[PDB]
């Protein structure tokens, strides 16, 4: 009917339906929202520069951060007396080694946020990180692990969080085939802990077994011994492609100095102990031996060079690209997420969300009219085509089925999948457990499992109970997570739980409102006491802290890790 | 200039035709000449044919390597020209991509075309200046550097500058609903409770917003309905309502 | 077909044509509103291959 | 344009002498509709400039002899279109249903 | 230019990496008597070039 176009036009044109076009107004309910938002990123944004240089805060202004005041006097002191040795104490050696011009992503960090309680009632061990640093980073046009041991060993070398941040660095690197550099400082073991980091499985056995898992998949990694590395730590420097012990402050120890004594305790210098002992003695232990820390980073760049996967990188990720940025400004995207500690649950929106991340501010929707609560669809992404599930609503037996069926041509078709966690969702109806919900939320698991696509998770906001299930979690390898502060992971239910475990423990008829005083508003502090900040990523659950609007950089970053892959 | 129209025809049309060569004009001398004036030349069929050529060869490979079977080739653009769409039709016989003919406005003759370099191939919001030359049969040959872009095809030559406005086919592709939407609409579960509504009575709803707000156990599930057209009220705020209630009716605004 | 086997016989849009109502039924992914809105969906979905 | 052809001079096409007017009335009927009868459909989804095979064509050319002796079935196509077309940039085969349901 | 590993030790033999043409290379070039920490250096080197 008078309409006869070739579909371009009605396509490559500035007005394609497949944008969206949801504009802001900018009314007080954006302002509640957008301000809040403004207040849940301040002192994330904070914290950090407070870890960094940790413990160091000359400003003294850090308010904004509810950490305690700590004695930086004691802290610069350290730090001082560790520079004057001649090493750099920072994470400078990372950006040292990185190329300038290129990007980093600081894979975990806060961890271990105020973690351990100490026997002094009002204090905290003080591990402003895990222990170490971690993050990917690209290396003379090689994209590499780097994973650097902090040199804050007064609470002792390695945690239960640390050893965690260490295996999960290396499961990384392992999965995407990206070589690993670790820069090692240790003061030997946790003497203390030690029942809770030697024995047992993922301890510090693991460590050595996946750098030899890696060589069998000849996946070359390379290590930089700057200070001592004792008690089992000194088989890293032993199994390793290239390693480099710097000239003077440079050690490797299978017993220590102390040890020696008591048990035939003709001591000698620590030089001749093992540390870097440069006078051509029978040990070939240690390939580089280097003069400076600049030396011995140079000399890292170099090895690191000669392994040929320059070419294999250019080819897979384009070095020379148009970036395509959205239609709407990102800036936006604290406003439409709701406020916080809301009796009933907020309303919220996806579309808005996803316009203003993706390229182009555009989207490919499959059904929508059937099982309007789950939403997906396929997107653009710096350049490269994704999936998007997004959840919005109480979940029905027809999303289960419309997920399963994404997830499906995604798989076929070799997509990545994204996905942005919410509510659990599952309704109670009589009728709907008679419908077969089980079987539908089972052929859901069934495909979010079995798929091999990439698949990477980011919290929205309201992640509780056993629906993520339905989406995806930890437990079902997601090979990168990150977090938005207004992020909360709890039982199946995050406020009924409360109605429902009212009814059910040991209550009195009477007396109504002391036990709801007791279990209310307990079970309230109980259940929304963990949050994004402490139980997630100080935890190493959900490992990746991030902002709301910084997150398409984010998710391509995650995109080009994981295209180096078999 | 090509880019937007100018008063520059007029000027010319000011000197042409009045008798001002002699010296003599008052100050009133535009006021009563302006029915002579407010005049440009008219857009000959031929005009339209290298007008319309540059518009796909401007963007494409129409006409190039193009192939059909025991068939012959045809392509078609439209001209938005006044207020009247104007129709032309291109098509080719033989294995000539050279021969070219046309019919436009009951018209129909044969020229050849030869182009020149290809250039902007990022065909941005200049598109892409390019330099013509067409061999109409009669005998005679043109050169045209044609500027050409979705919104109009603009040709400078000899005959001078045309801009062509192309007939626009725009109109919410996809959003194209007539449904009466009479009943049914925005139903909201069992529970019902409905309160906090936004939405004024008999005020159109394209954009999807949150038309009722019922909340069953803490749940808000804000309906979004699409429906075109305004949406007449019949519950008020704090009503329990059944499930599946007749909330609203969203109809076309009639 | 519904007619003389239980001949209860109701509007052909409800016997399994495109049924625009948020039916329960999870069939065809695509609902159109005109010709030409169906093909561009059609191409829309064929760029998405990477072929 | 099967059975619809205007110029009645189809005599260089041993062709017999087809009811035009039924053809016509059955695409005015069928085109009033809302739907496209023909193979506009093909040309419309496939991107300008590039190129068509028609794999198969003249399909079921004057196949059945029907009750009436000089009388055959009115097949012009086999009932669909095949032909190989490029869309968007992929390669990819069309098969197209034909609304000829008369037989 | 050369790419030297261990060089203090067992410096009998030289191995490392280099360029040739575009090309990246491995030399192993002897100077001197063998020693037991020259062969395992050898067998190092060729390990890695292997890999
Ligand atoms: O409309 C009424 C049904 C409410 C369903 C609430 C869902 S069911 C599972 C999940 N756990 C809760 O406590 N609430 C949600």
């Amino acid at each position: 009917y008078a309409h006869h176009p070739i579909d371009y036009e009605r396509s490559t044109s500035k007005s394609p339906n497949i944008l969206r076009l949801p504009a802001n107004t900018s009314d007080p309910t954006y302002q509640e929202n957008m301000a809040r938002m403004e207040g849940l990123v301040e002192q994330l944004r904070a914290r950090v520069r407070y870890v960094q240089a940790g413990g160091v805060v000359p400003e003294e202004e850090a308010a904004k951060a509810g950490v305690s005041i700590s004695s930086i006097e004691a802290d610069d002191r350290v730090r001082k007396l560790h520079l004057s040795r001649g090493k750099m104490l920072a994470r400078d050696r990372i950006e040292r080694l990185i190329d300038p011009g290129t990007r980093f992503l600081e894979l975990s960090q806060l961890a271990g946020w105020d973690l351990y309680w100490d026997d002094k009632k009002k204090e905290y061990e003080r591990c402003y990180s895990g222990g170490i640093v971690t993050g990917i980073g690209l290396v003379n046009g090689v994209r590499c692990m780097l994973v650097a041991n902090d040199a804050t060993v007064k609470g002792g070398t390695y945690y239960p969080i640390t050893v965690k941040k260490h295996l999960r660095a290396q499961k990384i690197a392992e999965q995407n085939h990206l070589p690993c550099i670790y820069l090692v400082d240790s003061g030997g073991a946790n003497l203390s802990r030690q029942d809770d980091v030697f024995p047992d499985e993922q301890h510090f056995g693991r460590i050595f077994y996946n750098e030899a898992q890696m060589s069998i998949k000849s996946i070359s990694q390379i290590a930089v011994v700057m200070g001592s590395c004792t008690a089992g730590g000194a088989y890293v420097p032993a199994m390793a492609d290239e390693n480099i012990i710097v000239a003077r402050n440079g050690t490797i120890f299978l017993g220590g100095p102390p040890l020696v004594l008591a048990a035939t305790g003709e001591k000698v210098s620590s030089e001749e102990l093992g540390g870097a002992d440069v006078h051509c003695r029978i040990s070939g232990v240690g390939d580089h031996y280097a003069t400076d820390d600049l030396h011995a980073l140079y000399l890292a760049r170099r090895a690191v060079a000669n392994l040929n996967l320059k070419e294999h990188n250019e080819a897979r990720n384009p070095t020379d690209v148009k970036p395509v940025p959205p239609l709407y400004d990102p800036r936006e995207l604290g406003g439409f997420i709701p406020d916080m500690l809301s009796d009933v649950v907020k309303s919220f929106d996806v579309r808005a969300i996803i316009a203003r991340i993706v390229d182009g501010s555009r989207f490919d929707e499959f059904k929508a009219l059937y099982g309007n609560t789950l939403v997906c669809g396929f997107a653009r992404i710096e350049g490269m085509q994704v999936g998007i599930i997004a959840n919005q609503g109480i979940l029905y037996s027809e999303s289960a089925l419309k997920g399963a069926h994404f997830i499906g041509l995604c798989t076929q078709r070799n997509v990545p999948l994204l996905f942005l966690q919410n509510i659990t969702g599952f309704m109670v109806g009589k009728k709907y457990e008679e419908g077969g919900i089980a079987r539908n939320g089972a052929r859901l698991v069934m495909a979010v499992s079995s798929a091999p696509v990439p698949k990477v998770t980011v919290l929205i906001g309201g992640s509780y109970g056993a629906g993520n299930y339905g989406m995806c979690g930890r437990a079902f390898e997601p090979r990168f997570l990150f977090m938005w502060p207004n992020a909360r992971i709890s039982v199946m239910g995050g406020t009924q739980a409360a109605t429902v475990l009212t009814l059910t423990n040991r209550n009195l008829k009477n007396a109504s409102e002391a036990e709801i005083a007791a279990f209310k508003d307990k079970v309230k502090k109980k259940y929304e006491k963990e949050g994004s900040c402490y139980y997630s990523t100080a935890r190493l659950w959900d490992d990746g802290v991030i902002a709301p609007e910084d997150t398409r950089v984010v998710v391509a970053e995650a995109l080009r890790a994981t295209r180096l892959a078999p | 200039v090509a880019g937007i129209n100018t008063n520059i025809e007029f000027l010319k049309r000011c000197c042409e035709t009045p008798e001002f060569a002699r010296g003599g004009v008052t100050t009133n001398f535009i006021s009563e000449h302006e029915s002579q004036l407010l005049k440009s030349p008219v857009v000959t069929p031929e005009v339209a044919a290298m007008a319309a050529t540059a518009w796909l060869l401007n963007r494409c490979d129409n006409w190039r390597g193009a192939f059909r079977l025991n068939s012959d080739t045809n392509a078609t653009v439209h001209f938005y020209i006044d207020d009247h769409p104007v129709e032309v039709r291109l098509h080719t016989e033989g294995a000539n991509y050279h021969k070219i003919f046309f019919s436009v406005w009951d018209h129909d003759g044969s020229f050849e075309v030869c182009s020149g370099p290809v250039t902007s191939k990022h065909r941005d919001q200049k598109s892409i200046v390019n330099d013509f030359t067409f061999l109409f049969e009669n005998g005679m040959h043109h050169t045209v550097l044609a500027v050409a872009t979705e919104g109009d095809v603009t040709v400078i030559g000899s005959f001078g500058l045309h801009q062509l406005r192309l007939l626009p086919l725009t109109d919410g592709f996809g959003d194209s609903s007539t449904a009466g939407g009479t009943s049914t609409k925005i139903v909201s579960p069992m529970p019902g409770k409905v309160s906090k509504l936004l939405v004024k009575s008999g005020d159109l709803v394209e954009k999807g917003q949150v038309l009722v707000i019922v909340e069953a156990m803490k749940m808000e599930h804000p309906v979004r309905a699409l429906q075109d057209g305004r949406v007449s009220f019949l519950v008020k705020e704090g009503e329990v309502v059944g499930g599946d209630h007749v909330l609203a009716t969203v109809a076309e605004e009639e």
